[PDB]
């Protein structure tokens, strides 16, 4: 009974911190970005695409073609080098927040059901 | 209240803390059952980067809950 | 980030930049090196002049590009 909702919030949780960390394919260590590219060299030296988190070698994963200043590029469709995805990453974990607590009302009751942290 | 902790390797280890601890207070505990010194902690929770003087409560942080030990690095 | 600026005459100046830095910024910083006020820097990167309100990121300028400096002059 108590068990289902421990493992249903934590399941919850878990997926929340999924779409936040980035995990090393070479030593296995989560990773988040301060500031800079999305091309993350890990402690370890294996390097990876922030946004699509798939091995990579160096720049040539990443568009590389002059832009027009808040226009898509016009040559290929290659991960970008600079776009932050704090925000649309934020979007992802509200969203999964906000569906989780309908849930977790719907099977308790209406009447807590906060999953992780709060809101600003 | 048991929580766990996921190390920079992946090894998961199990704390017993109060949600009124400090995140200084979990650090040192993470530093006396691993050796990882707490200046060199970064705690992820649900997402959010637990910051130094918020307790366990103002996240959330309920009975087996997991946080994560990440590094953070500049981008190329 | 690394970055370089030639003249027409040949010189290579080399920015520390950010990618947040707006083309302004750059201009600032080409004068603090060269003594040339931004009111006189034309930057010119694959045939486009940049703009000063915008970024280096708007551009996909990436590391170690080239721009390249064209000078203005009003006042004679
Ligand atoms: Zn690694
Ligand atoms: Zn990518
Ligand atoms: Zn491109």
């Amino acid at each position: 009974a108590e068990k289902d909702d421990i493992k249903y919030r934590t399941s919850i949780e878990e997926k929340m911190t999924a779409a936040r960390i980035r995990k090393c394919h070479k030593c296995g260590t989560g990773l988040i970005k301060s500031e800079g590219a999305n091309r993350m060299s890990c402690r370890c030296g294996a390097q990876m695409c922030y946004l699509c988190r798939v091995s990579i070698n160096g720049y040539d994963h990443f568009c590389q073609h002059p832009r027009s200043p808040g226009a898509p590029c016009q040559e290929c469709s290659r991960c970008s080098l600079w776009t932050d995805p704090t925000e649309d990453d934020e979007k992802l974990i509200e969203e999964i927040q906000k569906e989780a607590e309908e849930e977790q009302k719907r099977k308790n009751g209406e009447n807590f059901k906060r999953i992780g942290p709060p809101l600003e | 209240m048991q929580i766990f902790v996921k190390t920079l390797t992946g090894k998961t280890i199990t704390l017993e803390v109060e949600p009124s601890d400090t995140i200084e207070n979990v650090k040192a505990k993470i530093q006396d059952k691993e050796g990882i010194p707490p200046d060199q902690q970064r705690l992820i929770f649900a997402g959010k980067q637990l910051e130094d003087g918020r307790t366990l409560s103002d996240y959330n942080i309920q009975k087996e809950s997991t946080l994560h030990l990440v590094l953070r690095l500049r981008g190329g």
